């Protein structure tokens, strides 16, 4: 019996995105009006606009929060070919201050902070088919150093860090490929950090994702011996990735992978545009051209099913 | 022991034994007094960084002693990194700070690096490619890096066509008439020879054909720009 | 490696030596290098994977490590082995004379080297054979024990083992050799 309560946003232009902070006490919204707004949740469960500023002169494609250990930090990326880092400089005098602009050749299609145990790192991807990884050398001085350039050889549309804090797994990034490519398949690529070469190397290519990829999400690993990846294309796909075996005598490779499609769902009825896991990785949300958000969950027999569908008027489908 | 041998030393035996056992500060000081320009310190530190990156446990235990014998001006800001990152940070520092008018610099470093195996750690490269936008192409085609050499050349041509010129220290593309444009013809001819000496190699032939097609596009646009410059310079001997 | 091996072993067998002792010195010097290359080598799955480098328009199998090579040559009867086995036989024959010939020590050292080579060989043998079976390389290798069993061609009998033994008779005279032998 989910209940939705409308608020009068009164946005100058429609906001193309909303992002919660890590604690779900704050949200950021962004719009065609060239602004970002920040909203704080009162004790009475009401939202109040606490900051509003003009951010750019280009289509803000993505917004992301840093981990709260680095303070109140936002990153945004744009059609203007830049990513920007913002810090909430409060006195009640909040005024999200631009700390840097990353300027290294085409639209920056996605931006994601790395898992906190890797430090204050930011990945960007661009339609030039490059992923760039920056590091802030001082968390108190939000200067950024370009650490890595990863040539994907396909237009990058989206990126996901593997959130696994296990020291048994090298840092991993999934990347997509929007290119319609009548033929080229492999539109999801996986990169692994190689300690011996101090470089990201291509570990995997999901050859079954011959369709254009719109979004990708690694599931929270929560002690599994295998990774789970959701992929948004013309359908919703779920992959399990099992790392292969090993010998302590010597090792310098990407440790090849066994990949299985465990689910494929065409029930979207339109090019599924977004996929998002809940905080436990037990429920998937998807959105598509059918004007619905769908909720997916496995039962105790690992059988995934839909568990909810919505309407244009805002009512949940009976 | 060398206590006794310091009892009869000299202005460079010292420098060497000390650059030997860590102490990468005491010696930058002894040198800057007796003015004797020091590339042995940077080569030796680069060697220790390489040995650590391929080093065993025992090497990590010994490394904390020479790392502590320096500060590291200021340490840290987040996730830790087993030395590794430690000596590479003393790098950025002992470089940018103690730096020279000529070349105790990029060159000596890139060299000891391609010398013992290394996809170059991207900082150095990015910084010797808008300050000295070529000669490295040479360090590359010498240290048998044919693949990466063809890459650098392509990148430079791309810059020259107005695309990404800021990442190549280039001021102009088809603008402000014609000024200077150094074309690395000898390195391109070595690439053509090396691609022709591999023959069977299909991958090298695919790269060579891609490079040739791109060079032809460049020479056609260069011919047009030169013909338009000739028309521009002919207006005016009518003042 | 090639150089060393070939040249010096061939010689070690036939090439005049004004000084009779020099003959064994050359053998010792070469075998010392072989031993260090095989002992220093460790192999982890990448070794049996091999690549062909394009040199002057001809694909040539590149250069596996020192010891991948050293070891392939030991698991078959390439002369090395023979020669190693012959050197051991010669060592025991000379030692059985108990006469004070010059070079007796050098020989000891060399034979020691040989036996040590042999010893490490078995362990690493199990290992490589195993890997070798996993890598689908068309390389046929034989067990060290099987090689020990095989009758010497010149002898035309299974004296390979017999000789080794005989080194136990010199246990007072040369204990190191004795230990290795028993092992």
């Amino acid at each position: 019996m989910f209940v939705a309560r409308s608020i009068a946003a009164d946005h100058k232009d429609l906001i193309h995105d909303v992002s919660f902070d890590f604690h779900g006490r704050r949200m950021a919204t962004c719009s065609s009006d060239q602004s970002v707004k920040v909203w704080d949740k009162s004790e009475n469960v009401n939202w109040h606009c606490t900051a509003s500023w003009k951010t750019h002169s280009g289509s803000v494609w993505r917004v992301t929060w840093a981990h709260p250990e680095f303070g109140q930090v936002l990153a945004s990326c744009s059609f203007d070919r830049t990513a920007a880092v913002w810090e909430e400089i409060v006195g009640g005098q909040s005024h999200w201050v631009k700390r840097t602009t990353l300027v290294d050749r085409t639209s920056v299609t996605d931006v994601k902070f790395a898992p906190k145990h890797m430090g204050l790192m930011l990945a960007t991807c661009s339609a030039d088919g490059v992923v760039r990884i920056y590091e802030a050398p001082d968390v108190m001085n939000l200067q950024w150093s370009l650490q890595h350039e990863i040539s994907c050889k396909l237009s990058c549309s989206c990126i996901s860090w593997n959130p696994s804090s296990s020291r048994a797994h090298s840092p991993m990034i999934a990347v997509g490929s929007d290119d319609s490519s009548p033929n080229i398949m492999g539109k999801v690529q996986i990169y692994e950090y190689n300690e011996n070469t101090r470089k990201y190397a291509k570990a995997e290519t999901l050859m079954s994702v011959s369709d254009p990829v719109h979004d990708i999400a690694f599931a929270p690993n929560l002690g599994r011996s295998f990774h789970i990846l959701a992929v948004a294309t013309k359908d919703v796909r779920i992959f399990t990735m099992k790392p292969l075996r090993k010998e302590l005598s010597s090792s310098g490779g990407v440790t090849k992978f066994e990949n299985h499609t465990v689910a494929q769902f065409d029930n979207h009825n339109s090019q599924v545009w977004r996929v998002s896991w809940n905080i436990t990785g037990t429920v998937l949300a998807s959105s598509g051209d059918d004007g619905t958000v769908r909720l997916w969950k496995a039962n105790y027999m690992d059988n995934w099913k839909c568990i909810g569908v919505l309407k244009g008027d805002g009512n949940p489908v009976g | 022991s060398t206590a006794a041998i310091a009892g009869s030393s000299a202005a460079e035996e010292m420098v060497a034994l000390l650059v030997q056992a860590g102490l990468f500060d005491t010696a930058i000081s002894l040198c800057q007094t007796f003015k004797l320009a020091l590339t042995s310190v940077f080569e030796g530190l680069a060697c220790k960084c390489i040995r650590l990156q391929q080093g065993g446990e025992a090497a990590q235990a010994e490394a904390w002693e020479w790392l502590a014998a320096n500060q590291l001006a200021t340490v840290i800001t987040t996730k830790e990194s087993s030395a590794t990152d430690e000596a590479w940070r003393l790098m950025i520092s002992y470089l940018d700070k103690y730096e020279a008018k000529n070349t105790l610099y990029h060159h000596c470093i890139i060299n000891k690096l391609l010398s013992h195996g290394v996809p170059l750690p991207n900082w150095l490269i990015n910084r010797y490619k808008a300050m000295d936008a070529a000669e490295l192409l040479r360090l590359y085609l010498k240290y048998d890096l044919l693949e990466e050499a063809a890459e650098l050349v392509l990148e430079y041509v791309d810059a020259l066509l107005g695309k990404g010129h800021q990442y190549f220290g280039i001021q102009a593309p088809l603008s402000a008439t014609s000024q200077l444009v150094w074309f690395p013809y000898s390195a391109i001819d070595h690439l053509r020879q090396a691609l022709g000496e591999n023959e069977s190699n299909q991958h090298n032939q695919a790269i060579l054909s891609k490079l040739q097609r791109k060079m032809d596009e460049y020479f056609q646009k260069l011919k047009k720009a030169t013909d338009d410059y000739k028309k521009l310079v002919q207006k005016p001997l009518r003042a | 490696l090639q150089f060393l091996r070939d040249t010096v072993f061939l010689r070690y067998r036939t090439r005049a030596y004004r000084r009779a002792a020099e003959k064994w010195e050359v053998a010792e010097a070469v075998l010392d290098v072989f031993y260090k290359l095989l002992k220093d080598y460790e192999p982890q799955p990448e070794d049996f994977v091999d690549q062909y480098v394009e040199l002057q328009g001809e694909e040539r199998v590149a250069f596996k490590p020192p010891g991948f090579s050293l070891m392939h040559h030991l698991l078959n009867e390439s002369p090395m082995l023979e020669l190693c086995l012959s050197l051991m036989e010669e060592g025991v024959t000379q030692l059985d004379t108990y006469a004070p010939f010059p070079g007796k020590k050098h020989l000891e050292k060399a034979v020691a080297y040989c036996f040590m080579l042999l010893n490490l060989t078995l362990q690493k043998e199990n290992r490589f054979m195993d890997l070798l079976r996993e890598s689908h390389l068309s390389m046929i290798v034989t067990p060290l024990e099987q090689l020990l069993q095989g009758i010497n061609p010149r002898s035309k009998k299974a004296d390979n083992v017999v000789n080794i033994a005989r080194y136990l008779c010199h246990g007072n005279s040369n204990a190191e050799l004795a230990f290795e032998s028993a092992k």
